[PDB]
């Protein structure tokens, strides 16, 4: 679907410039997957993934 | 000539159940303009930016 594209884009976009041993990846990926399905915490988004 | 039999009484009809929908559209990304090399330093041309 476009929404679920334009999901992909912008964690593309957002995720870009991203080194594996600099961080967590799921720290990294949680505001956009909070705020694409509309999570009101960051912790939730911990959560769920 | 009154009736014996009592009338039957009607049911009456369902309402519709007004509905909208939502969607997205994907608008697609720009790229970018040529890389055109300038006179300056870096940090008068950082300033500058």
């Amino acid at each position: 679907t476009p929404e679920i594209q334009n999901l992909l884009d912008t964690v593309y976009n957002g995720l870009q410039n991203f080194d594996k041993n600099k961080t967590k990846l799921l720290a990294a990926i949680a505001p956009y997957i909070a705020a694409t399905l509309q999570l009101p915490s960051e912790n939730v988004a911990h959560s769920i993934l | 000539g009154q009736p014996l039999h009592l009338p039957i009484y009607a049911t009456p009809a369902d309402p519709k159940a007004l509905l909208s929908a939502a969607v997205a559209t994907s608008q697609g990304g720009g790229k970018l303009p040529e890389s055109f090399i300038s006179l300056w330093r870096f940090p008068h041309m950082l300033e500058n930016a």
